């Protein structure tokens, strides 16, 4: 089986410009486990992004949380790039505040 | 704790 | 209330890139507390929650020994199953194992689980009587009579009804400041105009634990599941969870709609309306 990952891009706390926060990108419902996920700030990949440990749901589909320390502003755009073998192209989901 | 019972092969 | 302990094993064969990758995670309800990544440098079971850090070195040595020994068995099973389906030695394949126990508020056995998968689909599972096996295909029946002849069910049942439940009780008390706490959802509603005849109302639920929650929309006290949107409950990254639900409503009639939030951390189910 091969299942396409769902993607949600969001912050840990309600975003306020200037206040520090955490940027999350939750990928779920996919199979197999091999997947590459990157956080993007203004189109460039963010270094030192951590991910939770691999686990799965009752339907055997995997889920993972990718997160990094970030500071929301008014100009900076953030996104999460996801590539999986089920996907034809890498999916880039922008953070919709 | 994880299952201490030791695994029979498949 | 009632509580659960779950263990999830994943072994992924990577031909030409070393031996299979093995990842094990332990959960109490919606809280991970241990983990084993064979690609990590420690090669030991590592804590993932504060309360389990107090366990002594004999605990961490036995937990490391048992699950790494499971990873060694997964390696052999990976080659066995691949032979069962006559599959190539260069394709990637995954074995997933789930097992655990459920307890009631009084803290003793409710149910037990043990299910194994191959390539994301059911392979063999332990039935609820904890004495029989259910196989998905004929290749898994080969494993079934293997486990029937070796009487794996008896020793799986022994752990599910014994050491699983007993240590679930210890974890629930030793980490009750985290595990047994019920953070109610901090809720609010947002309004986003879509046109001049339609508008979206979003019902937010943030910072709650456990993850179980129910968000429903109503219009004039009547349930509304047409033109609604629910997203999967998602982790906030701090132990709590998030969820929201949306409804497309005509302009001006926004206050006819109500959002209802049910959660075990709430005495009464909440009701929110756009003023």
């Amino acid at each position: 089986i091969q299942r396409t990952p769902k993607i949600q891009v969001y912050s840990r706390h309600p975003a306020e410009n200037g206040k520090s926060n955490f940027l999350n990108c939750y990928v779920s419902g996919f199979h197999p486990s091999d997947i590459e996920v990157d956080l993007l700030k203004n189109g460039e990949r963010i270094e030192k992004v951590e991910h939770s440990d691999l686990s799965f749901s009752k339907d055997w589909s995997f889920y993972l949380l990718y997160y990094t320390e970030f500071t929301p502003t008014e100009k900076d755009e953030y996104a999460c790039r996801v590539n999986h073998v089920t996907l034809s192209q890498p999916k880039i989901v922008k953070w919709d505040r | 704790v994880v299952v201490g019972a030791c695994g029979v092969g498949k | 209330g009632s509580h659960s302990m779950r263990y999830f094993y994943t072994s992924v064969s990577r031909p030409g890139r070393g031996e299979p990758r093995f990842i094990a995670v332990g959960y109490v309800d919606d809280t991970q507390f241990v983990r084993f990544d064979s690609d990590a440098a420690s090669q030991r079971m590592e804590p993932r929650a504060p309360w389990i850090e107090q366990e002594g070195p004999e605990y961490w040595d036995q937990e490391t020994r048992n699950v790494k020994a499971q990873s060694q068995t997964d390696r052999v099973d990976l080659g066995t199953l691949r032979g069962y389906y006559n599959q190539s030695e260069d394709g990637s394949h995954t074995i997933q194992i789930m097992y655990g126990c459920d307890v009631g508020p009084d803290g003793r056995f409710l149910r037990g689980y043990r299910q194994d998968a191959y390539d994301g689909k059911d392979y063999i599972a332990l039935n609820e009587d904890l004495r029989s096996w259910t196989a998905a295909d004929m290749a898994a029946q080969i494993t079934k009579r293997k486990w029937e002849a070796a009487h794996a069910a008896e020793q799986q049942r022994a752990y599910l009804e014994g050491r699983c439940v007993e240590w679930l009780r210890r974890y629930l008390e030793n980490g009750k400041e985290t595990l047994q706490r019920t953070d109610p959802p901090k809720t609010h509603m947002t309004h986003h105009p879509i046109s001049d005849h339609e508008a979206t109302l979003r019902c937010w639920a943030l910072g709650f634990y456990p993850a179980e929650i129910t968000l429903t929309w109503q219009r004039d006290g009547e349930d509304q599941t047409q033109d609604t949107e629910l997203v999967e409950t998602r982790p906030a990254g701090d132990g709590t969870f998030q969820k929201w639900a949306a409804v497309v409503v005509p302009s001006g009639e926004e206050q006819r709609y109500t959002c209802h939030v049910q959660h075990e951390g709430l005495p009464k189910p909440l009701t929110l309306r756009w003023e």
